[PDB]
């Protein structure tokens, strides 16, 4: 399953960010919510103007977020991962997500 | 919080450290960073550093010319406030001697201290991941549950009898 | 310096919220406090049980009434096993999926069932292997079927159990 | 001296060695008691 | 303490080349040198209209006192279609507001001040040259025809509402520009087709999608809403009934995160309810002028797709 | 809307809950009820509401605790525990060190394990004896008399002796003496060693286990070697581990001291990076290890073949044989014991690798053994192939080859050293191809092969096959050429 | 021409360019920190406004006092439809922004040198004219106006907030030498991250592209990939390339 890096993300730290992104020539809308007690980011994925999000999950490092969901016509077939740029023991935080902040959220697409 | 290589306040060379812990150090405390940021800003004469003609201080304007003390103090006091993290300047004793033609001023600057935002790039981690158990303790229990109970009983027997 | 597992009862839940009384306007009136305390303390009970709903579902502490559900997902049925050893078999079979039956490996799996010094293993020239038990804490006949499974395809095994050396 | 064109061919030094003598000569100017272990600030600079 | 001041950015990239896969204006931003020609602190006047129809969305721009190098780079490429993106916001963020190709460019420099002009088209090149040649027999499922024609158009699919188990009643043939053929299928099946900021949108008339936007005095509204007819003419009526026929108008501070096919909620003191969007117009004067957006709303009477 | 839906678990903000409960209160007492700012009911309801925000957040956290993503801490173990992977605890760093010793330190002296510390956090792995652990030697200048030389054969176990006289302290006699010592050593151990020993006639010194730049790189393996007049400076290899488990790392040339200095000590240094110790295993590397478990193969013939080639400072060749039917078979083997043949892998270091063998697979056959502690201690067996050198003669018709042009041909026949144990056949046609390849293009060519020392009548053209425990070998100086 | 002039034109360009780096930099940082709050005291002081003048410190709530203020005026405006209304339709009126202007003076011979005034931060006690006070005031005035601070005015009767400076004038006429006359004009401002999650509201950012010069954006601009610092190259390496791949 050859895959190539094709997109990177950044977060400003606002607890209720929402924006639209284009992946594999298809367009999706994303929502990020910050959880206080669990100090983690909650990601919701869905179609543009959809009544409810298609997928909701909790973000973690080195875990394949989309693994159990590559069976729907509206879910990207690529790979979405979070891995750190600094010390390997650093876990995902609020302000430490970005191309140079410490954590590299990235999307990669299979070659077809 | 601007990080940079630490400069020794006493000699001007890099602060490699004491003979017992020789190495290299980064300026972490805002005080140390601001000290060297002012030192370099004042030590480099204007226009003398290639790759940046606008950096430095124009000493040639004043040195060697008949100048007014008040004008010099304004420029000295202005260059300091170019740093974005300077709160204020407390006092300023500008004095000039006509016999030796020397000029010497004193003043201090106040700056606060900030937080580190993230420790990912510096050394340590703040979490306390658990430790795996040892031997058959997990599947059969632990002896410490007996030791603590025995100690509690012994201390309670100690408490009741007056001492 | 901090625990990674954030699922814990909220420390001093009750005194919080009371901290949001604006300027002690009602404090010391003993009529509004009781009304507020009675309502808040109800959340205390619910907040506490939120943990056990997650803590108790782990295989380490799961009680037999629900441990069966965990085993059912893995295909390990209770059969005639009792709770203390039913936990053991679940661990043993699951751990078998990343094993190779080496001498060092076999010692590791037996390590979790008999403490540190409770087990030893002799080896023989023609496929002979021996298992010795010194500090068994559970009845072994029902555990025996699994003890065969994590051994090479051609092992020849003897089992002897005793208390102490 | 064993680097570059040599008549018998062309020799290319790997990444690791270049660090080794750079640290060695760099250490020679300040003595043994000079931290250069992994993740040290000095080592990070040398790698770049 | 600061004020609330405007900000913007304008980017110019490589010529756009259509190939054998969907076109994304994003990947053409970088120039051969790498970083693109960015223009930030120069007085700019622009007008960008958007709609849901066959025609592409077009926007106009004007820039004063450009450096000679940038103008030279546009004197060249006058045969080619440079990619351009525009951003706007308030001193803390800038939302994408338009993306397309430079259809036209001219320079007039009478005495004191040069004034560059632009005309930009949202996917004009694809919508006006994508030929097709397709046919189908009686019994073919209509849902297959729709997907076949869109793939020909070579644009990303923003959103589509399939027809279900609909089947063709008569044999069909399609030629010429693909966009024109699709726009004809719209009339006979009650569907709206319109490309916008590179995204293909296929929806059904009368119906609408949640409250993705709320308008109120806190949301930077400008004046009260007023009722305005959504068309410059009236149709004869039996008095499909589900079609449009009513609307309203609202104005708001510039906000690029809105599209013609979206849905908005109107929280005012007189008017309250949900509406579709039908038209957008973005205006802007950096040093002097408005920085607002105008929305033309249309009432809905269909199902909540 | 915010609770359980068809796409996972969501989170509500505070304001939505506030508005919902305020609407409920409004309905309770009509539209006239006040609920903003100044109402006592407002102060009760808002204070009450913020707490259930915590409950909702905690509940949302609980749900993901049983999913491939979101698991943390103790809960993470249960998820990956189903697949038989457990976190690693505290670990102790491991490594090896060498030190030079003065000429006067006797061979039989043994270092006490529990009376030294390398540095602030390192100690001897176990007891160490000087004899049998020499890795490199340097002899120079000051050394007339009679000298004895001893060496333990690396294939057999018979000690060999040599006798020589140093009639002169410099010059061609000294050069010849050094060359004789070189020939003595190379005839044992492995041919790769000869590439790492030479004589610097300009200085009249002998280097053992160094490179052309005079850097101690060590021989191919630890050995025993002695001279009755203990000349030069000797070097030995020690095994070192950290005192307490934790995190610690050392570089290729870091270790520099020993606290209690032993008499005759000269210097100490590293040869390669230590296997650094680690603190309690963290979640990220735990997931990483869980992901890369596919390549973790063991207890299979391909697995054991791969493991040996990637876990030994050597082991140029390896082959295995099987006998599992009630009898010793043609090849001398016990009924149910494997056979492993290696080349240049040492004894102790390779023996440790053999713990990947299937449990209950007896294996344990060969000519050399070693004991490894598991606890119980067990013995394993293996053998080392006995190299057999060939003599090759080349004859051809054409222009005479010039000196230094035969180097390409000689090194070209290095392929002869790539034959496999037993199943090694020269296929002289291959040699003819090679000799005609490592040269400029362009009449006739022939190759003759015979065992070393045989008379010229032994030259033949038929291909040769290695014995059961023999392996082909060839030296550069054993090549000759003839024009026809 | 000659090389001697090329070494002179550079000086003309270098020194002139240095001026923007000084002035242009100061305004940038002055806008990059919103903690500071400027205030002006026009009259008011001695009629009990001292109660709030003493609140002003020397680091956050800076205060400005002029040596004399001659006149200050305050005005508001409204407009209405000029056509007869249809009738009650009292909504046909709008409110404009209130204006405020005043005239003042700064002199080389001050009578009161209270150090709390930010004009007198470091003014000499015994030689006021060598301190060059009028130059001190102008330097302060331009920075406040340039950075667009929301100034607060304390006046005789009322207190005004959220006022921005739109114009000011300075002159040194032959009469009243050793002093400067100053005029200012202000207008209202109808103004309408690290934030508490409880106060957060759903926001939007529109369509977004590849963010910042990353490992993928570098390829777009043909920049060479940033080498990885070898803190650890044993764990991630086997997984990084297999799961994330490389931009190519």
């Amino acid at each position: 399953r050859t895959v190539v890096r094709t997109f990177d993300f950044e977060l400003s730290g606002y607890p209720d960010e929402t924006f639209r992104v284009v992946l594999d020539s298809v367009t999706y809308e994303l929502r990020f919510m910050w959880n206080e007690r669990d100090e983690s980011w909650f990601m919701s994925l869905g179609d543009i103007g959809a009544q409810r999000p298609t997928i909701t999950s909790k973000l973690t490092c080195y875990s394949d977020i989309l693994a159990p969901y590559r069976y729907l016509d509206n879910v990207p077939d690529g790979n979405l991962y979070l891995w750190p740029l600094g010390d390997i023991r650093t876990r995902a935080g609020r302000f430490n997500i970005g191309p140079l902040k410490g954590i590299q959220m990235t999307y990669s697409s299979l070659i077809e | 919080q601007f990080k940079d290589l630490l400069l020794d306040p006493l000699t001007g060379d890099l602060d490699f450290g004491t003979p017992g812990d020789r190495g290299m150090r980064l300026a972490l405390t805002n005080q140390l960073s601001l000290r060297q940021r002012l030192y370099l800003r004042f030590a480099i004469w204007a226009g003398d550093w290639y790759f940046d003609e606008t950096f430095g201080f124009p000493y040639r304007t004043f040195v060697g010319k008949k100048t007014v003390k008040a004008v010099l103090d304004g420029r000295i006091k202005s260059e300091v406030r170019q740093e974005p993290d300077v709160l204020q300047i407390t006092d300023f004793q500008s004095t000039m001697d006509v016999v030796s033609r020397s000029y010497k001023c004193f003043f201090t600057v106040v700056t606060a201290e900030g937080e580190e935002i993230s420790l990912a790039f510096v050394g340590e981690d703040e979490y306390q991941y658990p430790t795996p158990p040892e031997s058959n303790v997990q599947l059969c229990g632990d002896e410490g549950v007996i030791i603590n109970f025995k100690n509690k009983l012994y201390y309670l027997i100690n408490f009741r009898l007056p001492k | 310096l901090k625990d990674v597992n954030h699922i814990h009862p909220l420390p001093d839940f009750v005194r919080g919220g009371f901290d949001y009384v604006p300027s002690d306007i009602f404090s010391g009136k003993e009529n509004f406090e009781q009304t507020l305390r009675i309502l808040l303390e109800r959340l205390e009970f619910i907040d506490q049980k939120m943990v056990e709903l997650a803590e108790l579902r782990t295989t380490l502490n799961a009680e037999d009434a629900i441990l069966d559900e965990i085993g059912r997902q893995l295909g390990i049925y209770r059969n005639g096993l009792n709770d203390p050893e039913y936990r053991a078999v679940i661990m043993i079979l699951t751990g078998n999926n990343s094993k190779s039956g080496t001498r060092a490996d076999i010692i590791a799996t037996l390590k979790q069932l008999f403490g540190e010094d409770g087990v030893t293993t002799y080896k023989g020239y023609n496929y002979r292997l021996d298992i010795n038990i010194f500090n068994t804490c559970m009845e072994v006949t029902d555990i025996l079927p699994e003890i065969i499974d994590m051994l090479p395809l051609v092992t020849h095994l003897r089992v002897v159990e005793n208390q102490g050396y | 001296e064993n680097y570059g064109l040599t008549g018998s061919g062309f020799n290319l030094p790997p990444m690791d060695d270049l660090v080794q003598e750079t640290k060695k000569t760099f250490k020679s100017a300040f003595g043994e008691d000079f931290n250069t272990e992994s993740n040290s600030v000095a080592d990070k600079l040398i790698q770049i | 303490m600061r004020a609330m001041e405007r900000t913007y950015t304008l980017v110019i990239g490589r010529p756009v080349v259509i190939g054998e896969k969907p076109v994304n204006i994003e990947k053409f931003a970088n120039t051969s040198k790498g970083d693109a020609y960015e223009i930030k602190d120069l007085h700019i006047e622009f007008n960008v209209k958007k709609d849901n129809s066959k025609e592409p969305n077009k926007g106009y721009v004007t820039v004063y006192n450009l450096s000679d190098e940038v103008v030279n780079y546009l004197s060249v490429n006058q045969r080619e279609s440079l990619a351009v993106m525009l951003h706007a916001g308030y001193n803390g963020d800038e939302k994408l507001i338009f993306s397309g190709t430079v259809e036209y460019v001219e320079d007039d420099f009478p005495e004191e001040t040069r004034t560059t002009k632009f005309i930009l088209g949202d996917g004009t090149l694809n919508l006006t040259t994508a030929t097709t040649a397709r046919s189908y027999r009686k019994g073919t499922p209509v849902n297959s025809v729709l997907n076949d024609l869109i793939a020909d158009l070579k644009l990303p699919k923003g959103r589509v509402i399939d027809f279900g188990n609909q089947t063709l009643q008569t044999s069909m043939a399609f030629t010429g520009n693909a966009s024109q053929n699709l726009a004809n299928l719209a009339k006979n099946t009650g569907s709206t087709f319109s490309v916008q900021d590179g995204a293909v949108y296929w929806t059904k008339e009368g119906s609408r999608f949640n409250v993705m936007f709320e308008i109120s005095e806190e949301g930077g509204m400008v004046g009260t809403p007023t009722p305005k007819q959504p068309s410059s003419s009236k149709k004869l009526i039996k008095a499909h009934d589900i079609k449009e026929d009513v609307g309203m108008t609202v104005s708001t501070l510039l906000n690029g995160a809105i599209l013609p096919e979206s849905t908005v909620y109107l929280n005012t003191r007189y008017h309250k309810g949900f509406y579709k969007v039908a038209e957008l117009t973005h205006r802007g004067g950096y040093e002097t002028g408005d920085w607002i957006t105008e929305l033309g709303l249309v009432e809905t009477r269909g199902e909540l797709i | 809307n915010y609770g359980l839906t068809g796409s996972g678990f969501n989170l509500p903000p505070m304001d939505d809950l506030v508005q919902e409960t305020k609407k409920t209160f409004k309905s309770a007492f009509g539209e006239d009820f006040n609920t903003e700012s100044n109402s006592v009911a407002d102060k009760l309801i808002q204070i009450f509401n913020e707490r259930e925000y915590q409950l909702w957040l905690l509940m949302g956290s609980v749900y993901y605790a049983q999913t491939m993503q979101g698991a943390e801490g103790i809960y993470l173990d249960d998820l990956l525990g189903k697949r038989g992977i457990y976190r690693l605890g505290k670990t102790r760093s491991t490594g090896t060190v060498v030190m030079t010793i003065d000429s006067s330190v006797p061979y039989n002296m043994i270092y006490s394990a529990a009376t030294y510390t390398i540095d602030t956090d390192y100690e001897l792995s176990s007891d160490v004896q000087v004899a049998g652990n020499i890795v490199a030697q340097l002899i120079k200048g000051t050394d007339v008399g009679t000298y004895r030389l001893q060496i333990q054969n690396t294939t057999d176990q018979s000690v060999k002796t040599l006798s020589l006289n140093l009639t002169a302290t410099s010059g061609q006699p000294l050069i010849t003496f050094f060359g004789q010592i070189k020939d003595f050593i190379v005839n044992n151990t492995i041919l790769s060693n000869q590439d790492r020993i030479w004589i610097d006639s300009t200085e009249g010194a002998l280097y053992i286990g160094y490179d052309t730049n005079k850097i101690m790189i060590g021989l191919s393996s630890r050995v025993d070697f002695r001279t009755n007049p203990m000349a030069g400076t000797r070097s030995i290899s020690m095994d070192v581990r950290s005192i307490e488990p934790g995190y610690i790392s050392r570089d290729v040339h870091s270790v520099r001291s020993i606290n209690p200095t032993p008499g005759g000590f000269v210097d100490i240094d590293n040869l390669s990076a230590f296997i650094d110790g680690s603190d309690v295993e963290s979640d990220n590397e735990y997931r990483i290890r869980a992901a890369t478990s596919i390549s973790e193969g063991k207890a299979t013939r391909p697995a054991i073949l791969a493991a040996l080639l990637n876990k030994v400072e050597g082991i140029e060749k390896v082959r295995i044989f099987n006998n599992n039917t009630d009898k010793t078979n043609s090849l001398g083997i016990p009924p149910y014991r494997f056979m492993v043949v290696c080349y240049g892998g040492g004894t102790a270091e390779i023996s440790q690798v053999l713990y990947d063998t299937i449990a209950t697979s007896n294996n344990t056959y060969g000519d050399t053994f070693y004991d490894i502690t598991t606890d119980q201690v067990e013995r394993i067996w293996h053998t080392k192939a006995a190299a057999r050198q060939l003599a090759i003669r080349v004859r051809y018709r054409g222009r005479p080859l010039s000196l230094t042009e035969e180097t390409a041909i000689a090194n070209g026949l290095a392929t002869a050293v790539n034959g496999t144990m037993i199943a090694g056949t020269l296929y002289n046609v291959r040699l003819v191809g090679t000799v005609m390849s490592s040269t400029s293009p362009d009449t006739q060519v022939y190759v003759d092969i015979k065992n070393k020392g045989q008379p010229d009548s032994a030259y033949v053209n038929t291909d040769v096959t290695a014995s059961t425990t023999q392996v082909l070998s060839l030296e550069l100086e054993d090549v000759i050429f003839s024009q026809i | 021409i000659s090389p001697a002039q090329q070494a002179q034109a550079d000086k003309r360009a270098r020194d002139a360019a240095a001026a923007k780096r000084k002035q242009d930099t100061e305004v940038s940082n002055a806008k990059s920190r919103e903690d500071i709050q400027y205030t002006m005291f026009v009259s008011g002081l001695r009629r009990g406004r001292l109660n709030e003048f003493e609140r002003k410190n020397r680091t956050d709530d800076l205060a400005i006092l002029f040596d004399s203020v001659t006149t200050h005026t305050y005005t508001k405006d409204y407009n209405k439809s000029s056509y007869a209304v249809e009738s009650k339709a009292s909504d046909h009126v709008t409110t404009q922004d209130g204006k405020f202007t005043f005239s003042g003076t700064v002199t080389d011979s001050p009578y009161l040198i209270d150090p709390r005034n930010m004009i007198d931060r470091d003014t000499d006690k015994e030689n006021p004219m060598l301190a060059r006070r009028p130059a001190k005031a102008i330097e302060i005035l331009e920075l406040i106006a340039d950075s667009h601070q929301l100034v607060t005015l304390v006046t005789e009767d009322n207190i005004l907030s959220n006022y921005v400076i739109t114009s000011f004038q300075v002159d040194r006429s032959s009469e009243a030498g050793s002093s400067i006359n100053v005029q200012v004009t202000l207008e209202e401002f109808r103004f309408k991250r690290t934030s508490d999650p409880k106060k957060a509201k759903n926001a939007n950012t529109g369509t977004k592209q590849t963010a910042e010069d990353g490992a993928v954006d570098d390829s777009a601009k043909q920049k060479r990939q940033t080498p990885y610092i070898g803190k650890n190259a044993e764990t991630k390496e086997r997984w990084e390339n297999a799961a994330i791949g490389t931009t190519d």
